[PDB]
Parts: C-alpha cells; sequence; structure tokens
C-alpha cells in the first residue's frame, strides 16, 4: 500500500525485479525507479564493480544485489520469490566465444517464464523489437521473433513491449555514427533508400514502463513503440557530419568487441513500420519527442563550441 | 584457465601496492589525517605516496562536512577520475553527516550524490582506525579482470 | 537620407513579432487603447530597433511612443 | 554571603553609573533609554534617526576614544509590533570599557549605515541583509555572503523552519544535481522542557 | 584582465577559499573573495538545545583549541549565574588554556611553511607535537574534541600523573624552538621571501577592527591578557612581544617569543596548585558524584532532573571575549529564562581578518597573496560565525 | 628618537605650538555654536583645563604627564578629529529635543 | 505609514523600473545559452523571464516592489559573470520533479490530503 509523497523514502507498494539492468537501457529505466521508492531488487551476473554507478539512485534499503547465471534455475527462483511484478530486457549482439546465442532467446525467457511465473507474479513484461520478423533476414534480427511466438505459449497474458529502435546518450546505433573517423564515409549502403526506422527518445522508453507497471488491465495487450515524424531520411547520416563538422571488458583491451562486418550491418537497415493498429505508445502516454531538440546532447566532436 | 587467471595476481596486485589518494580538506577531521602524514604512524611508503595533483589519482578522500555551496563541485572532480577508482570517506559526518544533520544547508550523506565504498565512522576517527580502514581497501580488491571477458 | 527610408523599418517590425497583432500594420494601431497588448510587451516593441537600422533609446520617450506614427516621428528627427 | 558566589565590586558600577549619565544630557535628541546592567554592561537605547552621529560622536573625542568596532550583531524579537533588533558593541582603547548600541527598527523600513563612520562594517552589514532582509541605506556593495545562491528565505528569522524545502540529490537522469522538496529520515523529536514553579522571583512580571 | 579564481585548487594549504583576482597585467589591485563553503547552521541549531547539550558545538569551532574555546563558553556563562568556580579547578583552566597557544602557535609557523613549500619543517615539528595529545586522552575523553570544561568548572580530577609528565615535557622544549630559529630566522632567503610584505600600519589597522598579533607586534601595545582577568591568571609573571614594523616578518617574531612565554607560565603555574575539589558545591549546577547519585534520596532528585532539563538562568543580555590564541572571541549570548537559550551570536576573527585582505594585498604580485593568507592565521569552519 | 613608538606616525615637528595652535582653533569655532546645549560646557572646560598645562612648559616628557594620551605626536591625533567633530556640530542639531518616543512599550525585556 | 522608501515615491519611479532591467534580461537569455553550454532553446528562455514578472502582479503598494528590484538586480550580479556553475540556471526548471496532480479525483486516490 502506499504512503505520503513519492520524492524519495516512500514506500509506493511495489516490489519489481529487474534483470539484466548494466547496460544503456536496463540501468536508466531503474533510474526512476528509485526515484518513487519501492523494493527494486537487481540481480546482477558477474560484476561488482560495474554496478558501483547504480547505487546513487535508491536511498536507502531500496536497492539490493544477488547473483546468479541464467542456465542455473533457483539463481533465477530464489530472488523472484517475493515480489509482486518482474520485467525483463536480457539480451545483447554477438555471439561469444562460448556461449550458443540461440536459446538465449529462447530458453533464458523460458528460464524465467518457469515456477517464476508459477510462484503468483503477475505483469509480466519481455522486451521486443519492431523489426524482430519471422522472415529470413537476419541471423540475430530473426531468431528474434522464434522467442515472440514460442515463449508467448508460457505467460499468456504479458503486455509484451515492442520498442523501435532508441537514441538516447549511449547506445550503440547512433554512436555507430561519428564512430566512424576513417578513410571514408559511406553510409548503408551508399544509398538513401530505407533510412530510417523510428529513433524513440530514451525518456519515452522509460515513461512507457511505469505508465503500465500499475496501469491496470495490461496484460497480454502488447504494445509498440511509435518513434518521430515522421519516417526518417537519408538526411541522417548528412545531418551527423554537419553538427559534428566532420564497462568489464579487460585490463588493457578486449581482442572482439568489433563493428562486425557480418549481419550487423543489416540488423538496422531493414527498416519494417510495422502495423499500427498496435495502440501502443500514445495510449500508454504520454510520449512526443522530437529529434531535432536533443541531437546536440549525444553528439560530442572537436568544435564544442560553434 | 591456470594460465590466464595467473595474471591477475599480478595486475590486481598492482593496483592496490600503489594508491595515490586525494584529500578534501574541509572540517576537522582533515586535521587528524596531517598526523597520520606525521611520521608517528608514517602514512607514507606503506604503500601510498602522499599528496599528489587531482589528475593523477585512484581513491578520493572526502572528509568533514558538505554544504550545498559545495555540492557541484565535488561531482566535477569526480568526474575527472579515470576509471578504477574508489570512494572512501572517513569522518562520520560523511556518513549521515553527523549531527548538523537536521540543518538547512547540509548535504545529508555524502552518499547521495557520490557512490562511497567504505565507511569509517567517528568524530575524528582517530587516525588508528583509519590505517584500519585502508587495509580493510587493499582486502577488498580480491576481484578479477580475466575470468571476466574469458566467461562472457 | 530618407525620410520613407524609416517608414519601412518601422512597418515590419510589429508583425515580425508573432504576438498578438493580426496583420494590423496600420499606422493608428495605439497600442493598448486600440491595439491592445499587456504592459510588458510594449517594452518589447521597443527593443528591435537597437538591432533593426541600429537605435539607442536612452530616455522615458518608450513610455511615450504609444502609437507606431510617434515611432517614425522619434526616428524622424533623430534622422531627419 | 559565602565562597563560590561571584564577587561583585562598586567602583566600576560607580564610574558606568556616572560616565553614561552625562551622555544622554548632552544630546537629548536621540537617546530614549539609558540602563546600567548589574556587572558593569551599559545599554543606551537609540531610535534610528541618530544612527550616523551618535556613533560618529563616539568615533572621536576627547574624554571618549572608542574606536574599536568589535561586533555587529542581530536579533529577532517576534512580538514587539516593529521585530528586529540591531545591536552594536564598541570598545575604548585607551579606557578599558564596554558599551552597546541597542537600535530597533523594523523590516521595510531602511537604515543609515555606518560606511563612512567605520571601515570594519564591510562584511557585517552585508550579513543583516542575507539573513534578514534588513537593508541598510547607502552601501557600496550589498551581495550575498554565507548562503547559497538559490535561497528566498532569510534564514535567521524564527518562520524559517529548521530544515528548508532544498533537499538536494544527484540523478544520472541527465548530468544534473537537481534539488527536490525536502524528505527526512526521522523527525527531530520535539520535546516539551519548559517545567512549571516560577524560580525567579525578582524578574516577576507585572501580574496584570 | 585576466579573471583566475586560484582557490578551489586542492593546491596543499586548506583547498578551500574560492576567490577572484582582477589582476592588471601581473599586479593585482582587486581582490573580492568568496566565503560560505561550510556555514553548517550553527546559529540557528543552538536555539533548540539545552546549556549542557549546546555545549560540544563550541570545542568543533576551531580546528585547534580544545580548552580555549569553552573557555570562552563558561566563563560567559558563570556571570549569568553569580558563580565564581573553586580555586582548584581555576589552575587547570590556566594550564590547559595555556596549552592550546603551544598548538596554535605550532601550526600557524608549519602550515604557512607548508604554503611556502618547505617540507621538513612540517615533519620536524608535528613529531613532537604527538607528545602531547596524549595528554588531552589521558584527562578528558577522546583525541582533540573533548567536551570537558563544563559550567559547573572542570569536569573531573586529573588522575595521578600528569605532574612528572608536563615537567618531563616541558624541560625539553625550548631545544625544540631552538630548532627553528635556525630553519628560519638566521635564514636569509626566507627573511628575503617576507620583508616589507604587508605593509599596514595606520589607524585603519584598528579601524578594521583586528584583534591581535596583526596589532601590537605591529605597533599600538594593547592585549587581553593582563588589562583584563580571566580565573588565576595575573598572578603570575611573563611579558609580551612587540615587533619593530608593521609587516609580516615583525608579526611574525610575535609567534617566537610567544611560545618562549608559555614555557614560563607553566613552570610558574605547577609550583602554585593548592589541593581541593572539582566542582561548584551547591550542586544545582554541578552534577552530584557518582558514588552519591547511588545512596541518597537528595542525589537523584537533583541528578534525574538536571539531565532531563538544564539549569535555571535568569535573563538579561551578556557578552564576554577572551583571548583566542588568533584573537578575540566575541560571545553574545542572549538569555532567556529557561533550559534552552534564546540567540547565540558569535563574533570570531577573520571577519576582520580577512576584509582586510583588500587593503593589505595590493600594489603587490600573485605570489604574494598565498604568503599573505599563512600569517593572519585563518581557518574555515571557524569563519561561519 | 626617531621612531614615535605607535607605528604609522612620524614626529612631524615640534611640540607646545603645533597644539597650542590646535586648541585656540578649536576654541574660536567653539564661540560659533548657540550656547544652550552643555557640549559647549564640558568641551570647553577639558580644552582650558589642557591648554592652561600644555602652555608653554620644557620639555616634551613632562608634558606626557598630566596629559592622559599617548605620546605627544599622537596627542594631535585626540584633538584632530575633535575639531572635525566639534564643526558638524552645527550642521546637524543634537540640542533640539528628543525625536520619536518608542510606542510604550517596547524595551521590556521578558518578551 | 511614518516609513521612509528605498528608492521609489509612488508608483511612477516603481514600474518604470521592472520594464528597465526586463531588457537586460532579454538581451541576457540569448547570451548565457551558449555561455553555460546547455542545450535547451532561447525562446524557452524569454517565457521564463516573462512568466517570472507577470506572476507578482498583484502588488498595489510601494517599496515592496522596489524590495523586488533590489532581489532583481543581485540576481544579475552572477548571472553577467560566471558564479552559477552550471546548476543554478538549471535550478530555475523544475524539471526532473514529479507532476504534481492539482485535480480533485486525482488527489483522492493517492495522499492523506497534502
Ligand atoms: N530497444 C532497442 O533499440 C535495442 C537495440 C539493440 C538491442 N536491444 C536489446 O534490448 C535490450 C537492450 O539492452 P541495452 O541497450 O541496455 O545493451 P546491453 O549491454 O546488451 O544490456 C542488456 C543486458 O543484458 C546482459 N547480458 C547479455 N547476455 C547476458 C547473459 N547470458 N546473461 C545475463 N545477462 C546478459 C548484458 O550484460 P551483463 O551480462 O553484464 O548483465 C546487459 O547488461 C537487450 O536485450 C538488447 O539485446 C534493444
Ligand atoms: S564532527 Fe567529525 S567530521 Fe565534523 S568537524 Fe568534527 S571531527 Fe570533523
Amino acid at each position: 500500500i502506499p504512503h505520503g509523497k513519492g520524492g524519495r523514502s516512500s514506500v509506493s507498494g511495489i516490489v519489481a525485479t529487474v534483470f539484466g539492468a548494466t547496460g544503456f537501457l536496463g540501468r536508466y529505466v531503474v533510474n526512476h525507479l528509485g526515484r518513487m521508492g519501492s523494493q527494486v531488487i537487481v540481480p546482477h551476473r558477474c560484476e561488482p564493480y560495474d554496478t558501483m554507478h547504480l547505487r546513487p539512485m535508491g536511498d536507502l534499503g531500496q536497492i539490493i544485489f544477488m547473483d546468479w547465471n541464467g542456465r542455473d534455475k533457483d539463481s533465477i527462483r530464489r530472488a523472484v520469490e517475493h515480489s509482486s511484478v518482474v520485467i525483463n530486457l536480457v539480451g545483447r549482439e554477438w555471439e561469444t566465444q562460448n556461449f550458443d546465442f540461440e536459446d538465449v532467446f529462447v530458453k533464458i525467457p523460458q528460464a524465467i517464464a518457469q515456477v517464476s511465473k508459477e510462484a503468483g507474479v503477475e505483469k509480466f513484461i519481455h522486451i521486443s523489437h519492431l523489426n524482430a520478423d519471422i522472415k529470413s533476414s537476419s541471423k540475430y534480427l530473426r531468431s528474434k521473433a522464434v522467442g515472440e511466438k514460442e515463449v508467448r505459449e508460457t505467460f499468456p497474458e504479458a503486455t509484451i513491449i515492442k520498442p523501435a529502435e532508441i537514441f538516447g546518450r549511449e547506445d550503440r546505433f547512433l554512436n555507430y555514427f561519428a564512430n566512424i573517423r576513417w578513410f571514408g564515409g559511406v553510409p548503408l549502403i551508399s544509398l538513401g533508400k530505407k533510412t530510417v526506422k523510428q529513433p524513440v527518445y530514451i525518456v519515452d522508453v522509460t515513461k512507457g514502463i511505469i505508465n503500465a507497471i500499475k496501469d491496470p488491465d495490461a496484460r497480454g495487450k502488447t504494445f509498440a513503440f511509435v518513434g518521430p515524424s515522421r519516417y526518417l531520411l537519408f538526411d541522417l547520416v548528412q545531418y551527423v557530419f554537419a553538427v559534428a563538422h566532420r564497462i568489464g571488458r579487460l585490463f588493457e583491451i578486449s581482442p572482439f568487441e568489433p563493428w562486425t562486418t557480418r549481419d550487423k550491418v543489416e540488423r538496422i537497415h531493414t527498416t519494417d513500420k510495422i502495423l499500427p493498429h498496435l495502440p501502443g505508445l500514445e495510449d500508454l502516454g504520454v510520449e512526443a519527442t522530437p529529434l531535432e531538440l536533443k541531437a546536440i546532447e549525444v553528439l560530442r566532436r572537436h568544435r564544442t563550441y560553434r | 584457465e591456470y594460465v590466464v587467471a595467473k595474471l591477475d595476481d599480478l595486475i590486481n596486485w598492482a593496483r592496490r601496492s600503489s594508491l595515490w589518494p586525494m584529500t578534501f580538506g574541509l572540517a576537522c577531521c582533515a586535521v587528524e589525517m596531517m598526523h597520520m602524514a606525521a611520521p608517528r604512524y608514517d602514512m607514507d611508503r606503506f604503500g601510498v605516496v602522499f599528496r599528489a595533483s587531482p589528475r593523477q589519482s585512484d581513491v578520493m578522500i572526502v572528509a568533514g562536512t558538505l554544504t550545498n555551496k559545495m555540492a557541484p563541485a565535488l561531482r566535477k572532480v569526480y568526474d575527472q577520475m579515470p576509471e578504477p577508482r574508489y570512494v572512501v570517506s572517513m569522518g562520520s559526518c560523511a556518513n549521515g553527516g553527523g549531527y548538523y544533520h537536521y540543518s538547512y544547508s547540509v548535504v545529508r550523506g555524502c552518499d547521495r550524490i557520490v557512490p562511497v565504498d567504505i565507511y569509517v565512522p567517528g568524530c575524528p576517527p582517530t587516525a588508528e582506525a583509519l590505517l584500519y580502514g585502508i587495509l580493510q581497501l587493499q582486502k577488498k580488491i580480491k576481484r578479477e579482470k580475466r575470468l571476466r571477458i574469458w566467461y562472457r | 537620407l530618407t525620410l520613407e527610408g524609416i517608414k519601412d523599418r518601422v512597418l515590419y517590425v510589429l508583425k515580425l513579432y508573432d504576438k498578438i497583432d493580426p496583420e494590423k500594420l496600420s499606422v493608428n494601431s495605439h497600442f493598448m487603447k486600440d491595439l491592445g497588448l499587456d504592459s510588458l510587451d510594449q517594452v518589447e516593441i521597443i527593443m528591435a530597433m537597437e538591432d533593426e537600422f541600429g537605435f539607442e533609446i536612452p530616455d522615458i520617450d518608450a513610455e511615450k511612443l504609444m502609437c507606431p506614427q510617434e515611432i517614425v516621428d522619434y526616428i524622424a528627427d533623430k534622422k531627419d | 554571603t559565602r565562597p563560590t558566589v561571584r564577587p561583585r565590586n562598586d567602583v566600576a558600577h560607580k564610574q558606568l553609573s556616572a560616565f553614561g549619565e552625562y551622555v544622554a544630557e548632552i544630546l537629548p535628541k536621540y537617546v530614549q533609554q539609558v540602563q546600567v546592567s548589574c556587572f558593569n554592561e551599559l545599554e543606551i537605547c537609540i531610535h534610528p534617526d541618530g544612527v550616523i552621529p551618535v556613533l560618529t560622536f563616539l568615533r572621536d573625542h576627547s574624554n571618549a576614544q572608542f574606536k574599536s568596532l568589535a561586533d555587529l550583531t542581530a536579533v529577532d524579537i517576534p512580538t514587539r509590533q516593529n521585530r528586529f533588533e540591531i545591536v552594536y558593541n564598541l570598545l575604548s582603547l585607551r579606557f578599558n570599557s564596554r558599551i552597546r548600541v541597542k537600535t530597533y527598527t523594523d523590516e521595510l523600513t531602511p537604515i543609515e549605515s555606518s560606511v563612512p563612520v567605520y571601515k570594519a562594517a564591510n562584511w557585517y552589514e552585508r550579513e543583516i541583509w542575507d539573513m534578514f532582509g534588513v537593508f541598510f541605506a547607502n552601501h557600496p556593495d550589498l551581495r550575498r555572503i554565507l548562503t547559497d545562491y538559490g535561497f528566498e528565505g532569510h534564514p535567521f528569522r524564527k518562520d524559517f523552519p529548521l530544515s528548508g524545502y532544498v533537499e538536494l540529490r544527484y540523478d544520472d537522469e541527465v548530468k544534473r544535481v537537481v534539488a527536490e522538496p525536502v524528505e527526512l529520515a526521522q523527525e527531530f523529536r520535539k520535546f516539551d522542557l519548559n517545567s512549571p514553579w516560577e524560580a525567579f522571583p525578582a524578574y516577576r512580571q507585572p501580574p496584570e | 584582465n585576466l579573471t583566475l579564481n586560484f582557490g578551489p585548487q586542492h593546491p596543499a594549504a586548506h583547498g578551500v577559499l574560492r576567490l577572484v583576482m582582477e589582476l592588471s597585467g601581473e599586479m593585482v589591485r582587486k581582490c573580492d573573495p568568496h566565503i560560505g563553503l561550510l556555514h553548517r547552521g550553527t546559529e540557528k541549531l543552538i536555539e533548540y538545545k539545552t546549556y549542557l547539550q549546546a555545549l560540544p558545538y563550541f570545542d568543533r569551532l576551531d580546528y585547534v583549541s580544545m580548552m580555549c574555546n569553552e573557555q570562552a563558553y563558561s566563563l560567559a556563562v558563570e556571570k549569568l549565574l553569580n558563580i565564581q568556580p573553586p580555586p582548584r579547578a581555576q589552575w587547570i583552566r590556566v594550564l590547559f588554556g595555556e596549552i592550546t597557544r603551544l598548538l596554535n602557535h605550532i601550526m600557524a609557523v608549519t602550515t604557512h611553511a607548508l604554503d611556502i613549500g618547505a617540507m621538513t619543517p612540517f615533519f620536524w615539528m608535528f613529531e613532537e607535537r604527538e607528545k602531547m595529545f596524549e595528554f588531552y586522552e589521558r584527562v578528558s575523553g577522546a583525541r582533540m574534541h573533548a567536551a570537558y570544561v563544563r559550567p559547573g568548572g572542570v569536569h573531573q580530577d586529573l588522575p595521578l600523573g600528569l605532574m612528572d609528565d608536563i615537567y618531563e615535557f616541558s624541560k625539553n622544549f625550548s631545544l625544540r624552538i631552538d630548532e627553528l630559529e635556525e630553519m628560519l630566522t638566521n635564514n636569509r632567503i626566507w627573511r628575503n621571501r617576507t620583508v616589507d610584505i604587508g605593509i599596514v600600519t595606520a589607524e585603519d589597522a584598528l579601524n578594521y577592527g583586528f584583534s591581535g598579533v596583526m596589532l601590537r607586534g605591529s605597533g599600538i601595545q594593547w592585549d587581553l591578557r593582563k588589562t583584563q582577568p580571566y580565573d588565576v591568571y595575573d598572578q603570575v609573571e611573563f611579558d609580551v612581544p612587540i615587533g619593530s614594523r608593521g609587516d609580516c616578518y615583525d608579526r611574525y617574531l610575535c609567534r617566537v617569543e610567544e611560545m618562549r612565554q608559555s614555557i614560563r607560565i607553566i613552570s610558574q603555574c605547577l609550583n602554585k596548585m593548592p589541593p581541593g575539589e572539582i566542582k561548584v558545591d551547591d550542586a544545582k549546577v554541578s552534577p552530584p558524584k557518582r558514588a552519591e547519585m547511588k545512596t541518597s534520596m537528595e542525589s537523584l532528585i537533583h541528578h534525574f532532573k538536571l539531565y532531563t532539563e538544564g539549569y535555571q538562568v535568569p535573563p538579561g543580555a551578556t557578552y564576554t571575549a577572551i583571548e583566542a590564541p588568533k584573537g578575540e572571541f566575541g560571545v553574545y549570548l542572549v538569555s532567556d529564562g529557561s533550559s534552552r537559550p534564546y540567540r547565540c551570536k558569535i563574533k570570531a576573527p577573520g571577519f576582520a581578518h580577512l576584509a582586510g585582505l583588500d587593503k593589505m594585498s595590493k600594489g603587490h604580485m600573485l605570489a604574494d597573496v598565498v604568503a599573505i593568507i599563512g600569517t593572519q592565521d585563518i581557518v574555515f569552519g571557524e569563519v561561519d560565525r | 628618537k626617531k621612531t614615535t613608538g605607535l607605528v604609522g606616525l612620524a614626529v612631524c615637528e615640534t611640540p607646545h605650538e603645533r597644539l597650542k595652535i590646535l586648541y585656540t582653533k578649536i576654541l574660536d569655532v567653539l564661540g560659533h555654536i548657540p550656547k544652550n546645549a552643555a557640549y559647549r560646557k564640558y568641551t570647553e572646560q577639558i580644552t582650558n583645563e589642557k591648554l592652561s598645562m600644555v602652555k608653554a612648559e620644557p620639555d616634551v616628557k613632562k608634558l606626557e604627564e598630566r596629559l592622559q594620551g599617548g605620546q605627544i605626536e599622537e596627542v594631535i591625533l585626540q584633538a584632530e578629529n575633535e575639531l572635525s567633530l566639534a564643526r558638524k556640530m552645527i550642521q546637524w542639531k543634537p540640542w533640539e529635543p528628543l525625536v520619536e518616543e518608542p510606542p510604550a512599550s517596547q524595551w521590556k525585556w521578558p518578551i | 505609514t511614518s516609513v521612509k522608501p528605498i528608492f521609489s515615491r509612488d508608483m511612477n519611479e516603481a514600474k518604470r523600473r521592472v520594464r528597465e532591467l526586463y531588457r537586460a534580461w532579454y538581451r541576457e537569455v540569448p547570451n548565457t545559452v551558449h555561455l553555460f553550454q546547455l542545450d535547451i532553446s532561447v525562446k524557452q528562455g524569454r517565457d521564463k523571464v516573462r512568466e517570472m514578472f507577470k506572476k507578482n502582479a498583484h502588488i498595489t503598494d510601494p517599496r515592496v516592489v522596489d524590495l523586488l528590484v533590489i532581489k532583481g538586480k543581485m540576481e544579475l550580479e552572477e548571472t553577467i559573470k560566471v558564479w552559477k556553475q552550471r546548476t543554478h540556471v538549471m535550478r530555475f526548471f523544475h524539471e526532473t520533479e514529479a507532476p504534481r496532480p492539482k485535480d480533485f479525483l486525482s488527489k483522492f486516490y493517492v495522499g492523506h490530503d497534502p
């Protein structure tokens, strides 16, 4: 039950559990959850130091840290046995040198579609992507839609969220551009055909979750994230060099965190403005952000004044 | 692997063998650290050198009492530190702001601004439990860099 | 030196502001007895002559103009 | 009466009864009350019309040097119908004597400041502006000392509560250290301490 | 003109005091510093406490003085309460009140000689300073911050010892002050580093309201140490130093002779202490003894009530000041008539001693300015008055 | 002597008549004030008390006794400002009676 | 009122002073927005300036407005120079604060009538 103002040091009733939560998306979401005040239970994988910058968001006693692998069961069960809701955002890009990378979007959402669901949770929310389709593209883009249906058997009502491409501060897609200081700046691939997708802004992403976390009645009715106005152009790549004026890796360097001349280069150039009959963002309001105002912030190059 | 994990018993040993601290003298907990610099409990040459420029630091120390006129200036210096950093705050007015705690203009905690790792209690910690806090910090470094990229 | 020269400059100041006036570029927009504004927004009308054509506005005459005729008239004796 | 009682003296109680008497005699324009403390102190209650010249009279003489401006303070007193109370304290160098100047005022009514009369009031006079809002007259540089840049409270009066409204916190929402409404972990439990039965006979009120 | 703010820089000294410099090429001619890094809410905070409970917040007002602060408080309270303190107690307040001056006048030279940049006189004297904190721990409660002086005189008696220790300590100290005489006085470069710097000697050196040294050592003979008594403090013999001209090097040479006075007074005070009691006997102010608060009936009711509320102070304003080892110490303690005091405004040095940095600085270099500051001996947290 | 003790002044130059002008400099300006305030009654009292012992006897050191200032060059400053004091006594009028009596209960301490 | 004013006399030395420094703010809003290296649009700053002046327009007494003049002028001393290190200027905008409900049915589900 709630009490008083939710400025800080309140209760607000809810008890969530956010896995992953070390990347760009999962950190910034929880930084709202420790503001209204709740028992945020965040288990991390293998990183005691990489959560140090996380702690000064929850006040005192509100956050807690645990260890878990994911291919084990009870480490994903012992933590979640006392909560109310649970979301998940776990996953990444290219296949590890040790992992399997296919079932990580299949059995790992199923590993928390285990007794976890049976224990008595509700409003379990997974993430999707707007472009994850069952078609033969790509090795990473498809095999995400396999988890969208084969794991949808479990949790018959979820409201699995479907975001478009996101832009914020430290993502990969927008920082894939302007990290291309090279002997040639080529677009993908010297063509202005499909560019671009829908870059929804990161405040709208974290605002959609907190409205849905006690909405109510948002289970099963899956939602889609609208982007900006409206599709986007080829001008974006020229918009980079115009205004820019042309975490547990290793001790020295990681040997392979590459630009990946593989199916990475096509997972973004496959836009797929999908079905507008999903409700999915404006009804889970209110999210309305342009691009031209937030572009000064993330871009940072040598001029810095003019 | 026995070959690769043998290496971080040098590197995670080397960082806990040479710490170059900054001190923020603000209140009466500054004076007692000077007696630790005085050669009774001689702070130098037990792994750790004396004062140093603000660029080249690893372990920052907040001592004393924070005011709202110093809350911007703390974060800016905290950004300029390099990556394997640690924050250790001595003094009972850096853990909840001692008393002065119900005052209109004192930062409540020195924890709602920076993330701090080791809490030494006390109006002045007597430069006797504070070397004990530093040997706690080198005891805290049992971490690993290998079997982090070698696992994931 | 043209007394018609300061007539064009004054009579696109007011509609360059996207506020109250609905294309009433007339010489008789008498500023809160005819035109209708805020007491503060009169001072913002005087502002756009420091950059357009250059002008000082030293004194209490900005509290005296009250019609776009007198704005031209106060630049009339300023110029010619 | 006994040991462990302070032995008072009458010599300093005599001359300080003597000296301050002919002060009101030679300026019956500004002086409205003079009183002698029972432990060799003097108050000269002055309506603040004569804020400059009476100091200027004590600035120099041949029978009263008094050129050591020690203490400018400020005391609020609610339920007086003129709240505040500016109180000086000055020292005779050649004579070893303390005397205070009690000048009342109100909030909006200004006070002619002592800037030409003394140059030790350079940082003291600004402090009352920052803490109360008592706008002194004709000071060359009025600014903000000993408070933070965004306050609107003038905190040392009584209506300003113990904590402010401005408990500060950090978030990584973008970069900023943002303000927020104030939230405590504990009440500051306020006690109740005034015992009854009136331990003091001498200061007994007019019983009405 | 370049507007550098050489201050917040944690360049040794005391990383604080952030100010501006509107320097005219090389000379400064305009200095307007900012203060308020520690305001702490002190004077508002005391308005909810009682007299005994508020007492350590006077102790933490300096960095250095532990018995010279709270000397300016109990003596500011005992006048209101018509009490003279008992005679054995007064010989201890002069003893520790003339031992804290052997802590400021060591720190006031070494820390000045560190901004300047000398290393070795910082370590050569604090290693001898350790022989003195063992006293503080042996008598009161802690390393430095001791709630030791009470309004009812001394808290408790100092134990067996501390008389063949202080006499052991003080008989081997003048050799250590003869070290720094060889280190700084006869040297030329440090003399060349400070001569004719900060020549402030006129009647605006007193119209600025300065307290001692950066007084009388520049001229005008006056002090609060033998024109105004405290306790048994006039019954000892000593002299007060005066320097020649009005610069820093003739306010430096006060402090060498000042430490050569505190050794005499300690060697004069030990010969004159009588045996006696500790507290004031009438026990409406002092608590009764521990062996008494477990036997009789009268002891507990004048024990159990004396900690729920405090004393009963009569109304009427008061004021006093004593010799802090860097200046006067004004306390204008407004009393109301209950266990909880009314307004408690303090005057500390540094209000005068640093507002007059404007006059003192100009016409000079930029490297002069850091050498100015360590001569007035300004400590922050103490400018919170 | 070459240093006057109190640093910041200079022995400049002659005693016994630099003073003797400046007392008589005040006494002529002293007559200008309308005589109803007792300011004249005490200020002319002490200057005639001073100048009688001032004029005119050796030595400088004897004039230090029975004239309770600092050194003799500083005794100039004891009355230097007093000349600047009494000439502004004509400008404002302290001999006028009291003005702005407080509203009948203000200087009572216990609230 | 047996009390002397500060600067103004009656309403006409007053209301010309609040108009006066408004231009000093008005050329300042584009001047500082590239100086303090923050990124919003500049028209939002000009809206917030007139936001502050218009709200206190319910005064029918002198020397209070004149008291706000001294408050209004002292704001420019830190503003024209650099005495507010990238935070105090951002303190004007209640940005990351959660919205107050201000609606009766909305207050009723959360809170013991705050
Ligand atoms: N919305 C979009 O536009 C978008 C774009 C690209 C990708 N995504 C996907 O949506 C989520 C956004 O993630 P992000 O942008 O914040 O970057 P991220 O670094 O991938 O964050 C997701 C977390 O999953 C963790 N993780 C990866 N493999 C794991 C495993 N086997 N076991 C446990 N944890 C694992 C990652 O590192 P740790 O193991 O150290 O915790 C990371 O902390 C991810 O699932 C991502 O694949 C979304
Ligand atoms: S209370 Fe503690 S932190 Fe604060 S000044 Fe005293 S010793 Fe330092």
